């Protein structure tokens, strides 16, 4: 479902136009960012631990250049979260 | 897609008999060890084992069919046909979407078996409206499972009869592959002689032989043509069929690959439906540039040419497809992959000047 | 892991 | 496990030790080996400077 609103980008390519979109959307959507990513990555955290693996990491990057680059809602503690989980993919 | 590891160690901890295979769709592949099976999702990348261990004896034949109509609730997409040296089992399955690549996968018990019989079951094929045809290397005959909601007296859930009823006087010959066509009833199987039957699904419930086409029968039909060519002979063998939908094509039912390359294309006419008759109409022989490293400097008919001898195995799809798994050496294959020219067929004028591009 | 065989019950309707 | 033990045994006198040449060393190796997420995970102040140097 995620994949389908192209709300987050998973491929690096589209990290530029999504940023851009981000800009213009609803606040009542820049609001539910950080649980999207969250989530998305929790997504891909479970899914690693069950190449595909260079894919996983692939899109885990993405989400944290992505969530780099927005100012949002709990950007602090989201961005780190992001990052450890990212890191114990590897 | 790699195969995962984790069959890998299953695969080489196999006594006397492996196997694998392909769910091409809904994206899953599976390998049976000897009485166990095991299917994943190919497109994820760390993919989860789906495991099935009850069977008791050496899986031979596994398949992927629709259900048979008011049968199962509706959560059900697909039956799993599972045939073994001992029994024939049949499993729900729900391949529902959750949610982002694959069909998630989840296997139900159905309480519906039967005795495997005499007869070896290698080739399992489902029709549009569930029915179940088996066939296999222990002779010609076509098998079909029945199954029922529910529980009667006299019958049973879950019945195997045989279609083809042979009296005494056998000679040795088996089936190497079934076809169905649901556009037009039928069913295609093809033997080690490189015989071709076709039956037609007239009733719900009844099967019917309605021509069978030998090697000689071919043979004869390829003479009566202008072109007669060393690369089919009576040496030679059928390896595959193809056929092609109603709406494909109104002559040309099936197309038979030999072994040296040549798609033999069979008519099939009624003498008035199911057909009564069948014969071979067109031959496209095969290309003449085989693979190279470097590249190479690139009107009549070439009809010798050896590039796709062997062929192995081959696959034709709508509208014309055409995958061949030439077997030049014991190690790699190579794999021969055409297309209609789409572009000059359509554009080529008058209809006389049409040709197989 | 065996894969986990939900009944008949939901299998076949009604 | 005794095998996961004697893993921490091994990586505390490594990651403790004061001689920081070792360390430089250590983490030159680490990256030619391509063990990118153990270099992130260390927490000693040698890397600091490695990495900033």
């Amino acid at each position: 479902i995620i994949e389908r609103l192209k709300l987050v980008p998973l491929n690096q390519e589209s990290v530029e136009e999504r940023v851009a979109a981000f800009r213009n959307f609803s606040d009542e959507i820049r609001h539910n960012l950080s649980e999207v990513l969250l989530a998305t990555m929790n997504i891909l955290f479970t899914q690693f631990k069950r190449d595909r693996d260079s894919q996983l990491r692939s899109q885990a990057r993405t989400l944290i250049t992505f969530a780099g680059m927005i100012p949002y809602r709990t950007s602090g503690d989201t961005n780190a979260r992001l990052v450890q989980m990212e890191v114990l993919m590897n | 897609h790699n195969i995962p590891d984790k069959v890998f160690e299953h695969l080489n901890a196999g006594e006397v008999f492996t196997k694998l295979g392909l769910f091409a769709e809904i994206g899953y592949a599976w390998a049976s060890i000897d009485s166990s099976l095991f299917l994943w999702d190919y497109t994820h990348p760390n993919p989860e084992l789906i495991g099935y261990e009850e069977a008791t004896h050496t899986i031979t034949a596994v398949a992927l069919v629709p259900p048979k109509p008011g049968v199962f609730v509706k959560t059900i997409t697909h039956v799993l046909v599972v045939a073994t040296t001992s029994e024939i089992i049949l499993l729900g399955v729900s391949a529902t979407p959750t949610p982002s690549g694959s069909k998630s996968l989840t296997l139900y018990s159905t309480r519906m078996s039967v005795h495997r019989g005499g007869s070896d079951v290698s080739f399992i094929v489902g029709t549009k409206d569930g029915r179940i045809f088996l066939g296999g290397e222990s002779d010609t005959d076509i098998h079909e499972i029945f199954y029922q909601q529910e529980e009667r007296w006299f019958s049973s859930r879950c019945g195997k009869i045989n279609h083809s009823h042979p009296f005494g006087s056998r000679q040795q010959e088996w089936l190497r592959g079934l076809y169905v066509d649901d556009t037009r009833n039928l069913l295609y199987s093809l033997s080690n002689r490189s015989t071709i039957r076709t039956y037609h699904m007239e009733g719900p419930e009844k099967l019917t032989k309605v021509i069978e086409k030998d090697k000689t029968s071919c043979l004869r039909d390829f003479a009566h043509m202008a072109d007669s060519s060393p690369l089919f002979t009576d040496k030679t063998n059928i390896v595959a069929l193809s056929p092609i939908p109603a709406t494909e094509a109104s002559k040309l039912h099936l197309m038979a690959l030999t072994d040296t390359g040549c798609r033999l294309f069979l008519s099939a006419t009624s003498s008035a439906l199911a057909p009564q008759s069948m014969q071979l109409q067109f031959v496209k022989f095969p290309p003449r540039e085989s693979p190279t490293r470097i590249r190479t400097l690139n009107s009549q008919l070439d009809k010798t040419s050896r590039a796709l001898d062997p062929s192995a195995l081959g696959f034709r799809f709508s509208p014309g497809y055409f995958f061949d798994v030439v077997r030049k050496h014991p190690n790699q294959d190579m794999l021969f992959v055409s297309a209609p020219d789409t572009g000059r067929i359509k554009v080529t004028q008058p209809a006389s000047a049409l040709k197989y591009f | 892991r065996k894969a986990k065989l939900l009944p008949m019950e939901e299998a076949l309707l009604p | 496990t005794l095998a996961a033990t004697k893993r921490m045994e091994a990586y505390n006198v490594v990651n403790d030790s004061s001689d920081e040449v070792f360390h430089f060393d250590l983490y030159e190796w680490y990256i030619e080996k391509g063990w990118t997420d153990r270099i992130l995970s260390i927490d000693s102040p040698h890397v600091i400077t490695y990495l900033q140097r």
